């Protein structure tokens, strides 16, 4: 039994990808947006991803190619197993996110394990997603990802 | 009296407050602060940041 609140139709899709490698590898985990135009573009957002720092080292977090003027509009940081993301079109109208694709790329260096291990990279701690008018996007589908480390 | 948008509590609302609120939002453990919740939704997040920037740019007359 489900109700309408449980089943969105239109939603912005925000998806953490997956990666695999062996200890010592550096892999890239993308954060991808879909249905951007449907949802009337993205003008601002902030959110947080959790990861296991005993298994992964954050090497870098960079904006993806859908983000215009990222040096001004995009910020990221990582502390104590949480990666923070913030985007705002600082022109408000002229540098919106208007295309589907990669919003950010996380580079993780893989640490040692004694057996093949899959570790999740997960949404936590709330946030905000605003459309091209900076208004709340009514539905956002957030999908977690992972890294598999195979010794 | 509350000065909406006054991140650094200096009585003014200017670019310094915008820079501060950006960094504050990125702290996952940032606390609720009444003067930063300009849209009255009981959260401090990107929506508040966007309204502050619109105000600094002269696109809105009021922080609301
Ligand atoms: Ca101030
Ligand atoms: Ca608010």
């Amino acid at each position: 039994t489900v109700l309408p609140k449980d089943i969105p139709g239109d939603s912005l899709k925000v998806t953490v990808g997956t990666a695999n490698g062996k200890p010592g590898d550096t892999v890239t985990v993308p954060v991808t947006f879909a249905d951007v135009a449907k949802m009337k573009n993205v003008g601002t957002c902030n959110f947080y991803l959790g990861y296991d720092a005993s298994l992964l080292e954050v090497v870098s977090v960079d904006a993806g190619p859908i983000v215009k003027n990222a040096a001004v509009n995009f910020s990221s940081s990582a502390s104590n197993g949480t990666i923070s993301f913030l985007f705002l079109d600082n022109t408000i109208t002229d540098e919106l996110i208007t295309a589907d694709g990669v919003f950010a790329n996380i580079k993780f260096k893989l640490k040692s394990v004694t057996a093949k291990t899959t570790t999740p990279v997960t949404f936590k701690d709330g946030g905000a997603f605003g459309d091209g008018t900076m208004s709340k996007i009514a539905s956002v589908t957030k999908t977690n990802g992972s890294v598999t480390i195979d010794p | 009296v509350i000065v909406y948008g006054d991140y650094n509590n200096d009585g003014n609302v200017d670019s310094t407050d915008f820079a501060g609120l950006k960094k504050y939002i990125m702290a996952a453990d940032h606390a609720y602060v009444k003067n930063l919740d300009v849209n009255l939704d009981n959260e401090v997040n990107a929506f508040d940041l966007a309204i502050l920037k619109k105000y600094l740019l002269g696109m809105v007359s009021k922080l609301e």
